[PDB]
């Protein structure tokens, strides 16, 4: 049991003495906070209330001085418990109606202190973004939806966003098989929104869905001329 | 789920002699299998199946305090659809593999209040199958109005139909209902089968067709529902 | 380094029962239940059934049900098998085996040769 | 229980030669077959598990392939020391075993 | 409702507070005995007051949002008038421990003109 | 004094363990024995394409802290307590929502013997997702899984196997179905490693083997569409010179079979490929429509010439189409 | 005083049947406070949701209300900035589904005032003021 009695005193060692209420480098430059999703399912493109479900991996990577260990040489994965004893970044879904952790067997999170100090956190999101459908050429039509990502209280100077791997951060749209929905094309974009307060950090994946027209020209278009 | 407003609905209270009386205002959403292949006149039978999840008989006991006093207020309730005819209480001791554990089994036989049904879903169909009968009396020699008349009648059971399936399930057995909006079909679709019949063979003894046509249709449309109704009313 | 040690060679005339023990060493015994498993010269190798040590139950193959017996001894970490009213035909050689995970049998004893003339 | 038919009775392949193998199964049985070396006088070792991963201290010439109901075992370059008697095993279910196969020159 | 033991005398009248001293007290267990459904509000924050004055009287209230299950009998439609009903009760404290008694200020009916009563 | 030892054993246990790690972190693996009691195999909702399943999700692992050594073999812990010992994070890759059962207490038991062993069984009620191709409906059938794994624990830190034999390690109840058109005909296991992101994590798959029964589809749906195709054959047979009725038959053909198509597919989701019943569907529209056609074309020359050739040819045709498609779908596997 | 602000992030849609409408807003409001006076080198101390609750802030309801939540993915979306003289500014966001009484009459022209009356629900006139 030495190893894991060592590995137990090297994680009080981390959580000793840690204030949940700073951000990483306080006083400091922005903290780098990678991130890098894959896409579980995309489902129930509901044009009706102008919006649709998204299911994803939601990770999100920070460098953090204070969590470094060098004593035990694998990638320690703690409990997905001690993300509450652990600062994150206070990221929110600008254009989500609403979200929630998926529950069983136990809250999906994800913790794993890197050995320089990086931790990935990540966590199993199933959110109902919206986005205004410009359905003027329903049904041969295209939609831009998208997932804007943002912080909501530290501006630019204090936390900065980037995608992780860049185009390779988002992950598994290809294999997504919409019912009615073909995903043409998605589009990672990194921006830092000027807003009354000041500058945010700002990311947008907008995945470019186009209408299938197999079931409309079935079922609208072929009965209609019929007659 | 159990109740919250105003504040978490729940009781205790402490006996003198020790007796905990511990209670909780619940509302559940309890499976119960339905056999729907008598629907609607059917007797579906649910339960309600109360059991410890950790503990085996050794360890605790569950029994009805009073032999049926137990459940109360059942008699006062107004089903919409349905009425409670009997409720029984079963206490059980089911063996699983690890052990002999305790069990509770209310049930309740509810009955379908067919009063609602029969006019809600049977009445339009038999009515409209009543119409198709009409279509026999206009004639032989001219009968360009009997065949819009009689093709009109299966448009109306159309329509009937697809209103009523979006309340039923998808069994594959044509239930009750299915069978008789079925067979009503079939016999509408052969009074205009009946026609077509009588149309070619007079174009191409005519009037003794015409008659036992008109004579047919009636009885083996009341033998049909005759039987339907014996086999599916016990 | 595990190794299954068995008890050895036996012969015995027919109709009479036969013991064999099976010797683990290293890992756990109790963590991981026994296979015992018969082979004929040049036949293909067919599992009699397996003892759990820790609560002692089996499942015994439905062509040997009642033909043999497993037991185990928590205090000397061996696995015993014993075959009841032997014949001609269940001459062969015994093996005793681990299942480690449930894809393959890691490790297996040396071999018990079974004589019945 | 499952029959392990194991289609190749004996080969006489020469040494330094591609060499299959074939073990069918007559139901599903996933991924769980197993592999299994016996040479004479010796018991049984395992060279394939899970259909396809390697076990440890196992030549790298052995290499397991095929999914469920299809199950192949085949060697690059067979050597020397590389004969023996070839039986699979399932344990999808209670184990069985199919029948062994010998290696020749 | 009255409680003895919160009686305080100072130049305060009243105790004035908002809903988080509602869980530090005793409140009433109050519940509508034909509630289908019901929620208090939470936001912004729990919509609960608490007064307390020197005498001991409480004016605990809260805004709620009850689903209540009125016997809407059918016979002749659209004609029946209903009085539906609001029974609440304390669920476990008998009539011996827990006494409701109206005031004659007690139902103040808003302005209907509002209302979704339609 | 026997609650003595017991209450001193429970309160003992804890002490000195953190369940921030997993057991035998950086010395070996932690491999979880896992099986499944289906109690009902829920509704299977084709238009959101997921199935609700009622499960008896139980799982052990070796665990060396909780060792203990008493008069009792098996501890009994509540459910407070199996908040503080660690409990493998296992979740369900494919499941859109899931319901851990709390009334009247948290539906979860957690044993744990003298060696250390645990069992978890706990009760859960999960909407996983069945992707649908339903290219064959109704006459299909689709394996509906239930992948769970690890969430953190890579296959280097966590492993999944099934306690018995993988064939006897999902058991569903005698009664467990409750299925309105579907029939459970078996359950599959197997267990596979998966390439992710952060790393290699084990997924113990399982197909629940189903099959859509469509006799339901048959009386509903397929019976009418028949019917009606045969009353258009049947206005041919009418007459040629009585227009008005062989326009009034026809154009009321028609109009039924918009009502038939606008039922089919409010069940389905709106897959843009036809689904085998919409193709059947259009081909019956197709051939009422043509029926029409055929009755104008006859309209136009104003004994039964013409018709002769369709009354012949329609019901040949239409019953190469039914025995065709008959063959060709219940066939096909 | 509560000096309030609203900056509607977006008018959800006007449900006409419901005759309600929802609306998502970041509903600003900054009220000074003597007890939380610091002099320090940052002028602005930002604090975590868990500080939020441990210091007083106006309980200010929605008059007509019906169904609000507030958000909380990923973590609670609400700050709280406490500045050296004691100015807090308590931002969140909303997604309030408020009741808007339609009277269609003049339907489909028919235009409708929808109000978002919002006060303190424990104080009254004397203690609190927006
Ligand atoms: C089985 O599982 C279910 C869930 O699956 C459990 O139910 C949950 O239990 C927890 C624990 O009690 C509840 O947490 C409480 O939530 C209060 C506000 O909840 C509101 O928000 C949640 C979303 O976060 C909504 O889901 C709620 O609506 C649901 O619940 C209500 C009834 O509560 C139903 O009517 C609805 O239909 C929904 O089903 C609500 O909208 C929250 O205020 C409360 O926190 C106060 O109380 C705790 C008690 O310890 C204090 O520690 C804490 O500090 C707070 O106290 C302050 O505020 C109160 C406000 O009144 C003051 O009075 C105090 O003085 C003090 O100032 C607590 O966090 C949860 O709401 C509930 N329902 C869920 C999750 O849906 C069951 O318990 C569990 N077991 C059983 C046997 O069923
Ligand atoms: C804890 O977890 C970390 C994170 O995974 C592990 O360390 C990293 O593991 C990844 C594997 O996914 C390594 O990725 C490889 O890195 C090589 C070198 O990268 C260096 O340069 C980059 C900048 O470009 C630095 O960011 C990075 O830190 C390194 O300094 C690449 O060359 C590799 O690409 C090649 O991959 C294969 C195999 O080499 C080739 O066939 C390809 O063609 C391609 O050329 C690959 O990307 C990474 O280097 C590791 N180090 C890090 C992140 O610092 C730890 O090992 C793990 N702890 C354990 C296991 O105990
Ligand atoms: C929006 O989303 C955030 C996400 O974090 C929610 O914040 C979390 O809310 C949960 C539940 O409200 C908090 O969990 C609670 O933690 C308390 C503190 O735990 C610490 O202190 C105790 C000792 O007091 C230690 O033992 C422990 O290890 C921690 O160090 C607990 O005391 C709470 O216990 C209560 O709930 C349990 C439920 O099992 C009961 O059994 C208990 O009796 C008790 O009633 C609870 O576990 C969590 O801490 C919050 N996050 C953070 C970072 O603090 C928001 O609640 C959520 N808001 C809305 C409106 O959705
Ligand atoms: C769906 O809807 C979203 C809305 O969010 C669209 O996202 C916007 O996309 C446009 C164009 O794709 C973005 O506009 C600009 O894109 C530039 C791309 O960089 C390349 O091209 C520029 C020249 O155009 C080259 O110089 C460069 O080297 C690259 O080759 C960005 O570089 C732009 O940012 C720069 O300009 C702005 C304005 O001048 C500066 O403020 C920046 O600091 C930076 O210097 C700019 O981003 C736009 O930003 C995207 N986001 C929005 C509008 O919010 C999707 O395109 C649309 N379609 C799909 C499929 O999703
Ligand atoms: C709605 O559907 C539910 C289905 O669950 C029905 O519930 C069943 O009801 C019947 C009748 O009430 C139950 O039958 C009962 O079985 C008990 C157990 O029998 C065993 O008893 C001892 C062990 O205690 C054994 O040694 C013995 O060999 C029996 O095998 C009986 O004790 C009950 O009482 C009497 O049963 C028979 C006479 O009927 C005799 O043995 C005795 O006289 C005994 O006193 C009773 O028979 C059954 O268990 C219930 N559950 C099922 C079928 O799953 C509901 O009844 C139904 N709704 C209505 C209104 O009926
Ligand atoms: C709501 O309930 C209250 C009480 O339950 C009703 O008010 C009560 O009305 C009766 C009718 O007269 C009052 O009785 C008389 O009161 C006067 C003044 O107290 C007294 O002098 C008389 O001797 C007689 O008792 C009764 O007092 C009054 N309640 C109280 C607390 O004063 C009220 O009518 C109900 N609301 C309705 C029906 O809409
Ligand atoms: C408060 O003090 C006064 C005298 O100053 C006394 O008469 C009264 O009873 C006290 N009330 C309490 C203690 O509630």
């Amino acid at each position: 049991p030495s190893n894991m009695s060592l590995v137990k005193e090297t994680v009080d060692r981390l959580l000793k003495g840690y204030d949940i209420r700073l951000r990483p480098d306080f006083g400091g430059p922005p903290v780098a906070v990678g991130m890098n999703i894959d896409i579980a399912s995309i489902d129930m493109v509901s044009e009706v209330n102008m919006d649709y479900t998204l299911t994803m991996y939601f990770q999100q990577a920070w460098r953090d001085k204070r969590l470094s260990y060098n004593v035990i040489p694998l990638n320690l994965t703690l409990d997905n418990r001690v993300a509450d004893q652990l600062w994150v970044p206070d990221t929110y879904f600008l254009n989500d109606k609403k979200s929630f952790v998926h529950g069983v067997t136990v809250k999906n999170r994800m913790i794993r202190l890197h050995p320089d100090g990086t931790v990935l956190y990540g966590l199993r999101i199933t959110t109902t973004a919206a986005c205004m459908m410009d359905l003027r050429r329903y049904p041969l039509d295209e939609q831009n939806c998208t997932l804007e990502i943002e912080s909501y209280g530290y501006t630019t100077d204090d936390i900065e966003f980037y995608w992780r791997g860049d185009d390779n951060a988002v992950t598994g749209v290809t294999k997504i098989e919409l019912p009615q929905f073909s995903i043409v094309d998605y589009k990672l974009i990194t921006k830092k929104v000027v807003f009354s307060t000041g500058s945010y950090p700002r990311l947008s994946l907008s995945f470019k869905l186009k209408r299938n027209i197999g079931y409309f020209i079935l079922q609208t278009y072929m009965p209609s001329i019929l007659i | 789920f159990v109740h919250g407003v105003t504040v978490k609905n729940r009781m205790i209270r402490l006996h003198p002699d020790g007796t905990v009386l511990y209670g909780l205002r619940i509302t559940t959403t309890a499976a119960c299998m339905m056999d729907l292949r008598r629907y609607p006149l059917d007797e579906q039978n649910c339960t309600l199946e109360i059991e410890s999840y950790g503990y085996t008989t050794d360890d605790i006991e569950f029994y009805w305090r009073g032999d049926d006093n137990a459940v109360t207020g059942v008699t006062k309730i107004e089903l919409p659809q349905f009425s409670i005819v009997d409720y029984k209480l079963i206490t059980k001791k089911v063996v699983f593999s690890t052990g002999s554990y305790p069990r509770l089994s209310l049930s309740f036989k509810l009955k379908r209040n067919i009063g609602y049904f029969i006019l809600q879903t049977y009445m339009p169909s038999i009515l409209i199958t009543i119409l198709s009968w009409v279509s026999f009396w206009i004639n032989y020699d001219a009968s360009a109005a009997r065949v819009a008349l009689g093709i009109t009648t299966v448009l109306t059971m159309t329509t009937i139909n697809t209103h009523l399936r979006e309340t039923l399930p998808k069994i594959p057995y044509v239930k009750a209902i299915d069978m008789y909006l079925m067979g009503c079909f079939v016999f509408v679709f052969m009074a205009l089968l009946e026609y077509a019949l009588v149309n070619y063979i007079f174009f191409g003894d005519v009037n003794a067709i015409d008659r036992w046509s008109r004579i047919f249709f009636p009885v083996v449309f009341s033998f049909f529902n005759i039987v339907y109704w014996l086999y599916y009313v016990n | 380094e595990i190794q299954l040690q068995q008890s050895g060679p036996e012969l015995v005339k027919p109709g009479t029962s036969v013991k064999v023990s099976c010797k683990a060493s290293g890992y756990s015994f109790t963590d991981y239940n026994m296979y015992w498993v018969k082979q004929s010269h040049g036949k293909s190798l067919e599992w009699i059934g397996y003892i759990d040590p820790y609560n002692a139950d089996t499942t015994y193959n439905r062509e040997f049900k009642g033909k043999a017996t497993l037991t185990v001894d928590k205090s000397s970490s061996t696995a015993f098998m014993h075959l009841n009213s032997l014949t001609s035909e269940d001459s062969a050689v015994y093996y005793c085996a681990r299942k480690r995970n449930n894809f393959y049998f890691d490790y297996w004893g040396q071999g018990t040769p079974l004589t019945v003339s | 229980y499952i029959v392990m038919t194991q289609s190749p009775k004996s080969m006489s392949m020469s040494l330094g030669e591609r060499v299959t193998l074939s073990c069918r199964a007559s139901e599903y049985v996933g991924s769980y077959v197993s592999w299994y070396q016996q040479k004479p006088e010796q018991s049984p070792k395992l060279l394939i598990y899970g259909a396809s991963n390697r076990y440890t201290g196992v030549p790298d010439r052995f290499a397991g392939s095929g999914s469920a109901t299809d199950f192949t075992l085949t060697i690059t370059s067979v050597q020397a020391e590389d004969l023996a008697d070839y039986h699979c095993g399932q344990t999808y279910n209670y184990p069985t075993f199919g029948g062994g196969t010998k290696l020749e020159i | 409702w009255y409680d003895r033991r919160l009686k305080f005398n100072s130049t305060i009248k009243v105790l004035r507070l908002n809903s988080n001293m509602v869980g530090k007290i005793w409140i009433p267990d109050t519940f509508f005995r034909n509630s289908k459904k019901a929620d208090a509000h939470w936001i912004t924050t729990p919509n609960r007051m608490l007064r307390i004055w020197n005498d001991g009287r409480v004016l605990y209230t809260l805004r709620l949002t009850i689903d209540a299950e009125c016997q809407l009998q059918l016979h002749n439609f659209p004609m029946d008038e209903h009085s539906c009903p609001l029974e609440f009760s304390s669920y476990g404290y008998p009539r011996e421990e827990i006494v409701y008694q109206w005031k004659r200020s007690s139902v103040e009916v808003g302005d209907t003109r509002s209302w979704r009563l339609y | 004094d026997n609650t003595t030892v017991f209450t001193r054993i429970l309160d003992r246990l804890l002490d000195g363990y953190d369940n921030r790690l997993r057991p035998g972190l950086g010395e070996r693996v932690t491999e979880v024995k896992t099986d499944i009691f289906v109690t009902s195999f829920g509704p299977v909702s084709d238009h959101d394409m997921e199935y609700t399943i009622d499960v008896f999700f139980r799982q052990s692992w070796k665990d060396e802290r909780l060792k203990f050594k008493g008069p009792m073999t098996v501890l009994r812990l509540n459910n407070l307590m199996a908040s503080k010992i660690w409990t493998p994070d296992t979740f369900f890759h494919n499941g859109k929502k899931s319901v851990a059962h709390n009334m009247t207490m948290p539906n979860k038991l957690l044993r744990i013997t003298e060696d250390g062993t645990l069992l978890y069984t706990m009760r859960l009620t999960v909407r996983a997702e069945c992707p649908m191709h339903l290219e064959d409906f109704p006459m299909d059938a689709h394996a509906c899984p239930l992948k769970f794994g690890s969430y953190a624990y890579t296959r280097a830190e966590v492993v999944y196997e099934w306690t018995r034999e993988p064939a006897r390690s999902v058991v569903v109840a005698e009664d467990g179905s409750r299925l309105n058109q579907y029939d459970l005909l078996g359950q599959t296991v197997d267990s596979g490693i998966v390439q992710s992101s952060t790393g290699e994590y084990v997924v113990m798959t399982t197909h629940f083997h189903l099959k859509r029964k469509i006799g339901y589809f048959v009386i509903q749906t397929y019976l009418p569409c028949i019917m009606t195709v045969i009353l258009s054959q049947v206005s041919f047979w009418l007459n040629r010179e009585s227009v008005p009725a062989r326009t009034v038959f026809g154009v009321t053909t028609v109009l039924t079979m918009t009502t038939l198509s606008i039922s089919a597919r409010n069940s389905l989701p709106k897959v843009a490929y036809a689904t085998a019943m919409d193709w059947f569907i259009a081909v019956c529209y197709a051939f009422v429509f043509s029926a029409l056609i055929e009755f104008a074309t006859v309209n136009y020359f104003t004994v039964s010439k013409i018709d002769r050739l369709s009354r012949i040819a329609f019901p040949l045709l239409f019953g190469i189409f039914n025995l065709v498609y008959w063959a060709t779908y219940l066939n096909r596997e």
